[PDB]
């Protein structure tokens, strides 16, 4: 096998389009989605059908080497994450790779952002844990395009899928440490935030506050 | 309705087995057409089918796990057992039973689940478990937060709890994993989202622990006056 | 060279299932009716062979049990091991794996025996340990006639052990069995040898491990 | 399973002699020992043949079908649960009941006795704990009294019945518990071992 693209990035009701591929011939081709710690929760049935107990805000056509879904009436939790699947030859309950929806059509917030402090605890135990941390964006989907001297150290890889804040809008965390002389030697910090949009910033002093 | 139910233990040491557990529940095994499934998913990562059981005990799996997994049954207790072999961290994921279904002759697909189970596959240390105040805090931040945070060494059991200040300020709130390295040796820092405001210079104090142990060695955020 | 080892979970719930997996020295040698087995011990009980599995994969099962039990291994991976039926409490033992030597196919070895595994099951999950040290506040002994040491309360279940300094100050100890705090957790007690007079010119230590939670932390006595 | 008999009690000075019963073929039955709270130990093998490098004073032996074993000089030290194991049919090895062993004549010996007083982190917690140590003793008896001013054991009666040591003494413990405020209101912090109706008595202060 299946492939199936990165995020479909659109839409409050305009349909959407998602596509799997893999085994063309519609054999028993079908769709699930994952979210906050849920189930894989069924998206499509039959030969590729919509379920008996499922509502009008999704429809899976037969179709051919799209194995397509059509998305109607989106919302924020609709940015879950979605993958097709199939029966292949015997046994093989054949299983996707994701597709994160970002549903822009839904009104959005710029983003607002946190660097780690050069912190008053750090100075004391020798650490720079240059970590950001980001919150208040809709649509729900962020990058990081960190500003700095070049110190790429302690990086990390995320799916922000379940970082719903209180507010309803979404919140990420983006990975970078040194030690606490990479507060002082270097200096041009900055976590520069892109949400499909805004490119919002924050820098840091030399020490906390 | 149909029920099931995801069981076993948290974590393993290393080069041991997987050994979790699930039972069939409002129908029955003897019903036609029907099955039972397993799917694991890696943390932040994507999800992976593993096996099935049909209504004939006819059993199948993915055969790149096939010297390293098992599947077995027992009648005298209605119980679905999955078996691993080789236990490496790497494998560390939610694991999940889940209920087959078909159409036609050989058209299948899958639709019922239980609560869902955490795992964590890990070498092994709790040895002096660290709770340094390494917080994403203070004016360093303009997110309507300035979210209190603790950083962890050697923790080996899960889940991992957070608390500041009984949450009584806080606003834009979400917990964030702030970091996370060596499953079950583990260094790892979670928050709470406390206003925009300066605040290193101040007495706050952290639960970062993890449910298993309620053990921790922990200092307070104002070690040094320059925090504000 | 020749020892063995047994290694599994520290604690099962009830009604759910066990596993548990064994390796050693002596690897794999296809000696003298060589094998190895799993047995268990019921609490101060006698002991009671499950199974075992000889210098190929010739295996054999107890009659009484047989259902509620499954072994194979993977021989690559060096490790016995042994699978289980959904459990009832009373499935809680002293358990262990062994070595076999029976002869020409007769003749019985048991030849070698693991530390063993504290095979322990309740409705309830683990719980962690509290540490006191427990020098007292008025004295009155003098030179190396004086012993010291911890209590550790409030975990569960077993085993917790203690080490002296990571061994190095070793000497004249007493460790007692633990008992059953009862509000259904448990608590233990271990002390070392010390000079009466002459705490702080050298510090003591216990060394404390819990393997459930895998805490181990290091206090002094003095 | 091997029938054998539950207990065996004798004079130090004396060769012991212990059996079971092969219910089946038995003429392969080896032997294995369990001192408590740890794993068995191997003794007798084949039949008669003698374990290579242990203890010499075990003693090779056979029958027909009532197995038997020995000790040639017996010693204090030997106080243990003995163990008849079996082949049987189709690789359905059997094994015995156990039979415990008491070596009478053995002086035992008075207890040696330790107690502690409660710790600060209980006094945080309004609790209190006093840790009662008894060892060194022989027999393997034991009964225990605590003297918390005039009052009754208190929040964990919590008391070992009687276990072995590295040499063939014996130990138990005991942990009085109280509130912080009954122990600084109370005065006497003792306990005492009653081992054998002899009076041992241990007691802290501030
Ligand atoms: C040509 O065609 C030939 C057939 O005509 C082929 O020969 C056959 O080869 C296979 C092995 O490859 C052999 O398999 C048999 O399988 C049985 C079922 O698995 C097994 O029975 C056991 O039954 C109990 C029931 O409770 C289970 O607990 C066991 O797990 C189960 N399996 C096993 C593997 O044990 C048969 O067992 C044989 O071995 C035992 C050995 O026990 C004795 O020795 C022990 C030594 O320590 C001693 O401790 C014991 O006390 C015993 O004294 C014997 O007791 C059995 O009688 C039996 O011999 C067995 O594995 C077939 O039996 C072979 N047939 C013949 C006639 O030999 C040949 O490979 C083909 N070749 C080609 C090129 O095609
Ligand atoms: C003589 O007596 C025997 C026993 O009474 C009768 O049945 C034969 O029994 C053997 C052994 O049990 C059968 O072998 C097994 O067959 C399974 C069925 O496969 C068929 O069905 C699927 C569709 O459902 C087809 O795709 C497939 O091509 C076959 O037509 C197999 O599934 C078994 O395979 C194993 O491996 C796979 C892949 O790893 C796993 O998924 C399976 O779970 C399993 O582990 C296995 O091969 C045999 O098929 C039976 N033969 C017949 C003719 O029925 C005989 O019927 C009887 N003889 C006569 C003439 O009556």
């Amino acid at each position: 096998a299946l492939t199936q693209p990165p995020s479909v990035s659109k839409s409050l009701e305009q349909s959407v389009t998602i596509s799997c591929t893999g085994t063309t011939t519609g054999n028993s081709v079908s769709w699930y989605q994952c979210h906050s710690g849920t189930a894989p929760r069924l998206l499509i049935y039959d030969v590729n059908k919509r379920p008996s107990g499922v509502s009008d805000r999704f429809s899976g056509s037969k179709s051919h080497n799209t194995a397509s879904l059509t998305i109607f009436g989106l919302q924020a939790e609709d940015e879950a994450d979605y993958y097709c699947g199939s029966y292949g030859s015997g046994g093989s309950l054949l299983f996707g790779g994701g597709t994160r929806l970002t549903v822009l059509g839904q009104p959005k917030a710029s983003p607002t952002v946190t660097l780690f402090p050069p912190s008053s605890e750090e100075l004391q135990a020798n650490k720079a844990t240059l970590v950001c941390l980001i919150s208040d964006f809709y649509p729900g989907v962020v990058k990081v395009a960190w500003k700095a001297d070049g110190s790429a150290v302690n990086a990390g890889v995320e799916t922000t899928t379940p970082s719903k804040q209180s507010n309803n809008k979404y919140a990420a965390s983006s990975y970078l440490s040194l030690t606490s002389d990479q507060w002082k030697s270097h200096k041009s910090y900055s976590c520069q935030v892109t949400h499909e949009g805004s490119t919002v910033e924050k820098t840091v002093a030399p020490a906390e506050c | 309705q149909v029920t099931l139910m995801e069981s076993g233990p948290a974590l393993v040491k290393v080069t041991q087995t997987l050994a979790v557990t699930c039972t069939f529940s409002g129908f029955s095994i003897r019903d036609s057409g029907k099955g039972v499934a397993w799917i694991r998913q890696p943390p932040g990562g994507a999800l992976e089918w593993l096996t099935s059981i049909y209504w004939d005990d006819t059993k199948y799996h993915d055969t790149s796990l096939k010297p390293r997994l098992t599947i077995f049954r027992d009648t005298s207790q209605t119980q679905v057992i999955l078996i691993l072999t080789n236990m490496a961290p790497l494998d560390t994921a939610t694991y999940y039973c889940g209920r087959i279904n078909n159409g036609g002759g050989w058209k299948d697909h899958i639709d019922f689940w239980g609560p869902g189970l955490l795992v964590t596959v890990s070498s092994a240390s709790t040895k002096g478990p660290s709770v340094f105040p390494l917080a994403p805090s203070s004016r360093s931040t303009s997110e309507s937060t300035a979210a209190l945070g603790c950083l962890v060494k050697d923790y080996f059991p899960e889940p991992v709890t957070v608390s500041w200040n009984s949450g009584s300020l806080t606003s834009g709130v979400h917990t964030f994993p702030a970091v996370l390295q060596s499953s079950g040796l583990y260094s790892l820092s979670s928050v709470v989202t406390v206003p925009s405001s300066s605040l290193g210079t101040q007495t706050y104090v952290c639960n970062v622990n993890h449910k298993p142990s309620n053990t921790k060695v922990d200092k307070r955020v104002e070690i040094k006056t320059c925090g504000g």
